[PDB]
């Protein structure tokens, strides 16, 4: 019983490593594809250099 | 075949020129301001989603922030009683939420 | 689990639709002082609020 | 087509002009009151309902 | 009959938390609906920031 | 294959937005509150028959 | 001549408030003339916008 | 014997059953303090008791 307490408390910390991981992993994910959004429309939209047309 | 090439861009030197003249220069520029205000409105909501999104993410920071301390609260209520092992445990969790809003706050 | 799936996930979409309902006039704004006013009166509401308390 | 878009720009500055002529100023800023009025209403339907459900 | 007994009783403790649970829920459901609700028309009326239309 | 793999993967991708784009915030919340009663439904009936049982 | 009446109502209410939180705390409540200080405030604002304009 | 392995094995398959279903909240909780006054009242319960009684 003991064993399996450091075997469960070894897979407690695996797991919350892992649920931290996914969470920032998604907040990285959703950052960044509001970054493509802005990107997207802004690549239509920039300052009117009079020497192209784009 | 460059018969079809030639043959293609004198079709197109028509058009083009019939384009070219039902072309009217006020009454066109309206459109040159429509369509920029109208992209630039799309523009402006992502840059909003931006934000949003800054300002959403913020939420768990400012719970694991406050909760560095809510901890701290937790662990003297447990203490009180004279339990050293709840606090303990507190102390564990406050050290992972800790590092969790390290994490979030360089974010 | 399916019912709480689409809990959640209908959740996350209500805080999101706030957030970008706040950011409009976040967003926005006559000018930076008048967004700090409207975020907080001045001392003129703190003048009033020991006046008449 | 390049063709394609810059025949269907032509054809929209004539609508849009048309529309512009058959602009009255005073009489047009009616509606933006009417509608404003309108979904002011919406907004406070949904603020009483908020009211009511606490 | 008695452990049957403490089996209803963990049983009644399940149910009843897991009522109260769904109950919260609902009461939290309609809540943020009408927060939808708000939001939905509020973002068709906000300030009048002369630099926009929206 | 890694090319059926990433294939699929983008088929997914926008059938998973349309999904997405006919979803409607208050209308939604309807079914995440009927499905959860009904299974409540079900687990009371579990905790009756028990109750009846003992 | 008929927009400047708002802008004396809530100019005589500027007042007007005060004596209600006055005639509030008469018996003893606070938070019957502090919700009539937050109220007054508003109109405050209110009356400035007005005045300016 | 036949019966009486049938019997045995779906015995162990419900004890694990429950088991997982305790697991899972035992697996999540909104804090291990709040873990605990679920598990236990706390001084206010006690105290109620000894009043009531």
């Amino acid at each position: 019983l003991d064993t399996q307490s450091t075997q469960v408390e070894t897979l407690k910390r695996n797991l919350i490593q892992l649920e931290s991981k996914i969470s920032e992993a998604k907040t990285k994910k959703e950052m960044l594809k509001a970054r493509i959004t802005t990107a997207k429309a802004q690549e239509q939209l920039q300052g009117m250099v009079r020497g192209m047309n784009t | 075949m460059g018969l079809f090439d030639r043959i293609k861009r004198v079709v197109s030197s028509n058009l083009n020129d019939l384009v070219n003249k039902a072309e009217d220069p006020e009454k066109m520029l309206e459109q040159a301001i429509l369509e920029m205000q109208e992209d630039l409105v799309q523009l402006r909501q992502g840059v909003a989603q931006a934000i949003a999104a800054q300002k959403r993410s913020e939420k768990q920071y400012n719970d694991a922030q406050n909760e560095i301390n809510k901890w701290q609260r937790n662990a003297q209520l447990a203490l009180q009683k004279g339990d050293e092992n709840l606090a303990r445990q507190a102390l564990e969790r406050k050290k992972t939420y800790t590092d969790t809003s390290a994490a979030l706050k360089a974010s | 689990s399916s019912a709480m799936s689409a809990f959640e996930r209908m959740e996350e979409k209500v805080l999101m639709q706030e957030s970008r309902a706040q950011a409009l006039g976040e967003l926005a704004g006559a000018d930076l002082e008048t967004q700090f006013a409207q975020l907080e009166g001045g001392s003129d509401v703190d003048d009033e609020l020991a006046a008449l308390k």
